[PDB]
């Protein structure tokens, strides 16, 4: 929901979500389940985020900016290079033992 | 039986190939088709093979030669 | 002497025939490990 004045990934409690839906109407969609996280991660292009993180690391340099960002880039590189789609982290079907 | 295995070690030196050579000799000795070149004293195949490698009459080389010998003689 | 089900019988036969030959095969506990790992959301397999 970009039309409404709300962040893409922000907390909106029950009363808050109620009043937001009452005011903005059926535009600021929200979910409260694991499927919410699944939708958040599936509709997210990894190459663009990787380029943005690389640009941020190259441009902005600080004691705290040097860390907490390179590991994110490494995780993104591992995900794209391994080919494992991150939606596979949230499992749908569950195996059981013989 | 043998108390110390040193003559075979000196004949080999690497200390790792001697076990392989003696094992590959003993396997063919026990399966049959060959005769002990050293006179036996009522002992198992492994001791006979190790005494043979200690005597300096068998190694990792002449086995290949004799094996190619019967392989081409077929 | 391990969980190799297809090895204990064959070693027994090699002894009684005096063969004294061993083929390793694969321990069954490794298959147990593979099966229990695949019980969770983690693929695992052995290539060639």
């Amino acid at each position: 929901g970009g039309m409404t004045n709300l962040e893409r990934q922000q907390i909106l409690t029950e009363e808050q979500y109620l009043d937001a839906l009452e005011e903005f109407g059926d535009e600021f969609d929200a979910k409260m389940g694991a499927e919410a996280i699944q939708a958040l991660l599936k509709s997210m292009d990894l190459e663009q985020e990787c380029e943005q993180l690389r640009e941020e690391l190259n441009e902005t340099n600080s004691e705290t900016k040097r860390k907490k960002l390179t590991k994110r880039i490494k995780l993104l590189e591992a995900f794209v290079q391994s080919g494992n789609k991150p939606e596979w982290m949230i499992l749908t079907v569950l195996p059981v033992l013989p | 039986a043998r108390v110390t295995v040193q003559d075979a070690v000196e004949k080999i030196g690497n200390r790792f190939d001697l076990v392989l050579v003696a094992a590959r000799r003993a396997r063919q000795m026990q399966v049959g088709g060959k005769d002990p070149l050293v006179p036996e004293e009522n002992d198992k195949t492994t001791v006979i093979a190790l005494r043979e490698i200690e005597e300096g009459l068998i190694n990792n080389q002449i086995l290949d030669v004799r094996e190619r010998q019967e392989q081409q003689e077929q | 002497k391990s969980d190799d089900v297809n090895g204990r019988t064959k070693m027994y036969k090699n002894i009684v025939d005096g063969n004294h030959q061993m083929e390793p095969g694969m321990p069954e506990s490794f298959n147990v490990l593979l099966k229990e790992i695949r019980s969770l959301g983690i693929n695992i397999e052995l290539e060639d």
